[PDB]
């Protein structure tokens, strides 16, 4: 009928400033 | 775009990247001065007018290695701040790496990689060269991954390391530094190829016809494989494959990302006339155990998943004819819960060859990366390597005078032996 | 009058598509550069179908192309007849999906589609009386997969009342090119279910099967693949751009071949295919034509229609013929055949025929078959699914889109549903 | 209207098929490439009788050939007039039998008989109304033999109803080739009664003798003795082909010579035959021909019509000739021959005439006789079995390819079984 | 398609297959290096672009016979790899071949053979060629035919062997060897052809009228004997026969598949000149006891098959007429349980001959392949010379000490003896 | 009648790649 799991058993921010850039200009806006 | 940051630590580092660094220039037209008479933007920044410089760090604790590059032919392709050297080496010890002479150095060469990060607008992430047994290769690479992980986080990290051989060990202390950096090597990478120096040796001998390979031939070869996986990046061909889309193939649980690598073919010029290596063939040649990067015994492991890079005059068709070919023979297992453990990669572009290397030009090459259970063979003897000498705590006092604890040695152990418990486990089938 | 707009999303549907548009240029008489250079009023009488008029005697495609890769989008520019298209219809992000239906449906999906929704909309606005949409992929990778299922959910909320039709490539085991594939397809299909009311599975097995056994092709490409799938898509639509004796557009088509809303998954066929050398051997008639168009190595999915029942078939006839031998030949298909139908709709069959043949050919014929062996296929891929998903295996990078397990148990079941509907009417 | 399907099974059936071909390609006026270029309209009339008509004023023989070995295949499409068959129509293997009834009936032959029961199929389909089937071979190998006789019993399971004729060319021990040659015979021999309408037996060392006593010929070759066979292949089917003041089809000779329904086993025969130096000092008339024919020199099977009785003939003419004087002589020959005649079926002879002559010629004729002298050829190839299967010699080789000892015994006893019922009929 | 893979083992094999591949070679317009300025490829694998090379591996357990091989005319011909050489041989000793030195070898051979048969389409099966009396002839090709008849089953493996001869015995243990060997021949090998040097020095002295004939003028005349066999695969003509047809009419009982083999016209280039050498002449000859490749009387023994193979300018009839000539000769008897002993091949190609051989160029040429109860009497004698040097254990301690049990012995002699009696057997009328 | 058989007393997988390859392609499937 379905599937039934059972999973075995283990052991258990920046951004470059080019790019930052670059969104700057070509991110569009809301709008 | 897609940039990816190469930092070479330690002397193996370093020699490996050099290799790494020529074959580049090679494939893509530069000369050793930067200079060009597209898609080489993913190795290279480009800066005014005639002039390309590598996207990479070199780092070592002494000077001597860094010194024969600054020195050397590649001298004018890297400007002198992207070569880091500091005064005294880590003398094979993990914690000089890693506390004592690392802690001076580590700040100094992450704010150059964040100067060089901030030049790239499409960074992929990270290839880390470095040996597993010196000081600095284990020791400061494992320092190094920590800050890089706490800094870029969800970046990925690719870790190509010379894992230390069963027999051909050339240092004491090797097994304690395999063991500490593989501790710190399980949480902060994302996939690590390990390679082995005396299957390499193997290979230049029965397959180049070499009487006596040094490291320069087995660099040379490592390279090739590295060019392999970035060639999807480098060029364009079919089918194509990222690092994400490799990472999410080839990986299937966080802590199981430990591929082997091999190549096919590797053949001398005067051997390879008469050879008709076809797609069939070279693939077959693939999963076979004498071609392998790391000693040990796939008959007796099974297959997770497979990465199959092929490069040059090669079409779906036949890759796919293969793929069927290697499904019907018994001694190459897989494991039940992967229905299918094939991601294929086909890239236009033939290896190019660096001129008075040991290899032949092929029409065609393919670069193998397989998730199988049978490298936690290297892991046991590896361990039992170490479970000696800490019995007699052989050498141990040594890194508690840098500042290790006896504790952390232990912690180290317990860490690898859960790890090769759950590579048990994936293997047995339901 | 009646246009329809193109959607084409991640690699292969790209690459397909601009095979369809290179064929319907041609066929159209439009050349390279978006100038009619035809012969024929009957070329440009329903231009407007495919092609919005732009300023200066050019014409240029109701296409969208989509992508989380730039890569495709250059190859398709750089490609023969690249520069057709619009440049704002290309709608591409940076950082490509990785063989994840997560990131194509939930995350780098969700961040473009919206870019290529107010496209759309901007597309439908020009158009005068748009009947509906066109989707071209893959169910097996991410974009094509995930981004393009989202794609098509925001379509439909937009569109309840048009005609959504997609040609969807199926991963086989066969030729199993990734890992993921299972969970994929698996995720997708659920959606295409609620979603779309007429959808083509194409399968690369059958493709490679038809390039070697019956064309003789020692090396067949994608390109060459890519040919057979865009034939197969002019020729549905070739009753809405030119004239006929009898004529059935998308509508009519859906009407007469789905009884049940759920069952509108096709398996396509195209005839005539032949060799170079064994083209000088043949008959250039109906009769030859039918019996191409019903055989098994000539459908475009990999499973065995005599292994099912068919609902209905669809058969788009182009070139001149005998209305009279067209219903005769099919007549006897069916009375020859009346195994392979089921019993409970008489007259299983339904003919449109257009007077204008494709190129190169003096006539041809285009088949749809609903049949209920099409099960086939989607239970092998339930099986891979299982396979997997029994293991959790590789399931941790969908959760780390946001995925949770319940997800997949829900489309698995959905699967299965579709499965046993589809049995229960074979019967 | 009435087309016969032509099969061709191993080298032999290969071979004397493609000279059949030839001449009769010459005879309807078609070139190596397919096109007519005759001068009649009679040419044309029933040319659909052999040939299948393709696009652009070209013909196709209705022609299956039949290997386990693709070297006949190359060598026949490489041939005069190879070109002319349809490529489809080839169905060949990669290994060959090795002269091994087993491999041709039960295994390679088995893998191998679907796609020629594919092929023939369609053949049958093609035709409006296929009167019947042909197929040329002979019994002595492993192909022809064992591949040939599962075929034709996998086409009458198909077509019960249609007639089923074979040119068979039978072991000599004169003309000795292999050694197993009595075992191959024998297990065809057992099937080919049950399941063939007409059998023309056809003899390798008969054939020779005919080269050699009649044509003169110092050095016949294998393409000499296959044109005689050709020539009497044509001659059958010459009243299904051309008009005629009487004529006789394929269905009405057997009704005609087949008096009880195993007992249709032909001595072929055909004339005229003369060398280059003799043909200068003859007389072109009726009575000559006649007088050639019922000469036991003139049979292609090596018995001798003598040391039995004829149950039947059929005599096939061809060209403008004098119903009387036929008539005459045919009533002559039965009155001064009566001793070699079966007294219990009056007027022994049948007639048939077809007013156009074969090229060359201005007057030909073919011969079938039902002769119960054909139990000597019979007789001769089981004590050759029986000398081998005593001692169980070569057995090994058959019993690996699945075959049973019981096979060996039943087939022995339905032979002799055969021979004994022909002995009654004889008295 | 249809392959044939050569082996060449020891000495006599390394040899016999040099004139071989001397012969193919200028059969198929091949040069020594492999270019050709189609049916080759029966013998031949095609590589890129002007180079063929030879289906065969070439074993010695010693260095000195192939290492010829490496510096002389047909060094490029083969690839190094096809070329295998132990260090020490097998001293003419079958323990030493087969268990000591053969074991180290044995491997690495198959590897090849394996990469060689995966090459070929529609492999027909083995041509094996060695001694029956020397070491590595006997132990190694035993051992190797073991392996082979297990890894691929039911191939057809054809065995070409140089028996040793009654009066002109080269070494002292021959006997030995040549039991040893023939026990494993029987179960393995589905074709032998037995073939003894003083009778090919007998026709070389009479029929080519040489005063001094050595190996060399042997080897030619065993490889145009097999160019026979092969020739209906290599070239096509009014009648064929294949490997398995060639079984099928031969092999009457499956240990019973020991044909001897011979070889018409043998002649000078004067001598032939004045010869009309007519199809009838040539088959006549066949049957002639001096015209043997085994020294034996077959007017003391009964045919049960013979295959004729003949080839160049050949006509069915005459070969007919000349088959009748030869069934009304009281001379030659065939067995009652054969009544047609008599499989005919007939190939268009004339027989090519080597520059600088011994035979004349003829018109027709015919090889006799005939399964005669007369070859017993080389077994008895050899058994027979066993059985004296047994009496004595002489030489056995060699043997034992090599890992050999003297039960084997006894047990090859006894397998000899029922071979023999079953040879006898078949023979007698009822 | 029928043939009596006495018989005297005597003594009492792999497929290359290529090829495998090659049936990949030329096989026709079941359909
Ligand atoms: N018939 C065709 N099949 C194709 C073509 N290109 C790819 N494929 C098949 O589709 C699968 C790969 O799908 P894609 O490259 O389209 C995945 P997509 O780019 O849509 O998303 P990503 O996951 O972001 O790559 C696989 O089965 C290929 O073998 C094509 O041009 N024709
Ligand atoms: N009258 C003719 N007899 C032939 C011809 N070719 C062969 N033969 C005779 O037929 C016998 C050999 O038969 P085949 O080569 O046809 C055996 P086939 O190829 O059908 O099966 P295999 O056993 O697989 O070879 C033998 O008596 C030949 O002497 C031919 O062209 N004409
Ligand atoms: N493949 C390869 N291995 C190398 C090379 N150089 C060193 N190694 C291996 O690297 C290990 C020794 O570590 P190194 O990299 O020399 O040591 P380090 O990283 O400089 O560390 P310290 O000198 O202790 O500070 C041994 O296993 C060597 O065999 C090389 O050029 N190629
Ligand atoms: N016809 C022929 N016989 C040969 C040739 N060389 C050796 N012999 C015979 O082969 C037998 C000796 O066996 P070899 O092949 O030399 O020995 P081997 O196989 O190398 O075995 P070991 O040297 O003992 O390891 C003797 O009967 C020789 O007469 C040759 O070139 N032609
Ligand atoms: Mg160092
Ligand atoms: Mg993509
Ligand atoms: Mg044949
Ligand atoms: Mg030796």
């Amino acid at each position: 009928g379905c599937t039934i799991v059972k999973p075995f058993n283990l052991s258990q921010t920046y951004v470059p400033l080019a790019q930052q850039v670059e969104d700057f200009h070509k991110r569009t806006p809301n709008r | 775009m897609r940039e990816c940051i190469s930092i070479h630590v330690g002397q193996a580092g370093v020699q490996i990247g050099n290799a790494c660094w020529e074959l580049y220039c090679l494939e893509h037209g530069i000369q050793p001065d930067g200079q060009m008479p597209d898609s080489f933007n993913t190795f290279f920044s480009e800066t005014g007018a005639g002039k390309h410089v590598p996207r990479a760090v070199f780092v070592d604790l002494e000077p001597t290695v860094i010194d024969e590059v600054r020195t050397g032919t590649y001298r004018q392709l890297f400007h002198p701040e992207q070569l880091i050297t500091g005064k005294e080496d880590a003398a094979n010890n993990y914690a000089r790496g890693h506390y004592t002479i690392g802690k001076e150095i580590i700040d100094l060469v992450l704010d150059r990689i964040r100067k060089l990060a901030d030049q790239c607008t499409g960074l992929q992430g990270f290839l880390v060269f470095h040996s597993f047994g010196g000081g600095t290769g284990s020791g400061f690479t494992s320092l190094l991954m920590e800050r890089l992980s706490v800094d870029y986080g969800k970046k990925s990290k690719l870790e190509f390391s010379i894992y230390p051989a069963p027999q051909v060990s050339t240092a004491v202390v090797e097994p304690y530094n395999s063991i500490l950096t593989t501790h710190t090597t399980l949480e902060h990478s994302d996939c690590a190829f390990m390679v082995d120096n005396e299957a390499i040796y193997d290979i230049c001998r029965r397959n180049l016809d070499i009487e006596r390979p040094t490291y320069t031939n087995l660099n040379r070869l490592i390279s090739q494989i590295v060019s392999s996986i970035t060639a999807s990046l480098r060029f364009d061909g079919a089918l194509n494959v990222d690092l994400t889309e490799f990472q999410t193939n080839l990986v299937p649980y966080p802590r199981i990302h430990f591929p082997l690598a091999t190549y096919a073919p590797v053949i001398s010029a005067e051997k390879a006339y008469h050879e008709q290596l076809s797609v069939a063939e070279i693939t077959n040649a693939c999963f076979e155990p004498a071609n392998q990067m790391v000693k040990c015994d796939p008959r007796h492991g099974k297959y997770m998943a497979c990465c199959l890079l092929y490069r040059g005059d090669v079409v779906p068709k036949d890759v796919n004819a293969a793929i069927a070919t290697i499904k019907t023979k018994r001694s190459i297992q897989f494991v039940d819960w992967c229905p299918t453990g094939f991601k294929v990669g086909i890239n236009y572009q033939p290896p190019t060859v660096v001129p008075g290397g040991d290899l032949a030009k092929v029409q065609r090459a393919v670069c193998m990366l397989s998730n199988t259970t049978a490298i936690a063979e290297a892991w046991a003897r590896l361990d039992h390597k170490f479970d000696l000498m800490y019995a007699k705590r052989a050498f141990v006092h040594w890194y508690v005078g840098e500042g290790m604890e006896e504790g952390e040695f232990s912690e180290a152990r317990e860490d690898m032996a859960a790890l090769e418990k759950d590579y048990e486990e994936v293997g047995v089938d339901s | 009058m009646r246009e329809i707009v193109h959607i084409q999303a991640g690699q292969c549907g790209n690459q397909i598509g601009a095979k369809f548009w290179e064929v319907i240029s041609d066929e159209h008489g439009i050349d390279p550069t978006g100038s009619y250079h035809g012969d024929s009023d009957l070329q440009l009488e329903r231009i407007n179908v495919y092609y919005n008029e732009a300023a200066g005697n050019k014409y240029v495609p109701r296409a969208i192309l989509v992508d989380l890769e730039p890569g495709t989008m250059d190859s398709v520019r750089s490609g023969p007849f690249g520069q057709i298209f619009r440049p704002d219809n290309f709608v591409f992000g940076q950082s490509g999906a990785g063989n994840n239906w997560a990131k194509g449906h939930y995350t780098e999906g969700a961040e473009l589609v919206d870019s290529v929704l107010d496209v759309v909309r901007k597309e439908s606005e020009s158009c005068d009386c748009l009947q509906g949409f066109q989707l071209t992929h893959s169910l097996g990778g991410g974009t094509g997969s995930g981004m393009g299922t989202l794609l098509i959910s925001k379509i439909r909320e937009e569109y309840p009342d048009r005609i959504m039709n997609t040609f969807s490539v199926v991963p086989s085991p066969k030729v199993s090119d990734t890992v993921v594939e299972p969970y994929n397809a698996t995720l997708s299909v659920h959606q295409l279910v609620e979603n779309t009311d007429e959808t083509y599975c194409i399968d690369n097995e059958a493709l490679y099967d038809i390039c070697f056994r019956t064309l003789k092709l020692t090396t067949p490409t994608y390109g060459d693949l890519n040919h057979l799938v865009s034939a197969t898509m002019s020729g549905v639509t070739t009753c809405l751009r030119f004239p006929g004796q009898l004529n059935a557009d998308l509508r009519k088509l859906a009407v007469n071949m789905v009884p049940f809303p759920r069952l509108h998954f096709f398996m396509p066929g195209f005839a005539p295919l032949t060799s170079r050398g064994s083209q000088q051997y043949r008959a250039l008639t109906v009769p030859e034509l039918t019996q191409q168009m019903f055989d098994a190595k000539n459908m475009m999915a990999a499973c065995d229609p005599r292994h099912g029942r068919y609902l209905t078939v669809a058969a788009v006839f182009r070139g001149r013929m005998s209305m009279k031998e067209v219903d005769e030949q099919m007549l006897n298909v069916q009375n020859k055949n009346s195994s392979y139908f089921v019993e409970w709709i008489p007259n299983n069959v339904k003919t449109a025929v257009c007077d204008i043949p494709p190129r190169g050919l003096k006539m041809s014929a285009t088949f749809i078959g609903n049949s209920t062996a099409i099960q086939e296929l989607f239970k092998r891929i339930s099986e891979q699914f299982t396979a997997m998903f029994r293991r959790k295996a590789f399931l941790h990078w969908y959760t780390g889109e946001g995925m949770d397990e319940m997800e997949f148990t829900e489309a698995e079941s959905n699967m299965n549903d579709l499965v046993s509907e589809y049995q229960q009417y074979q019967d």
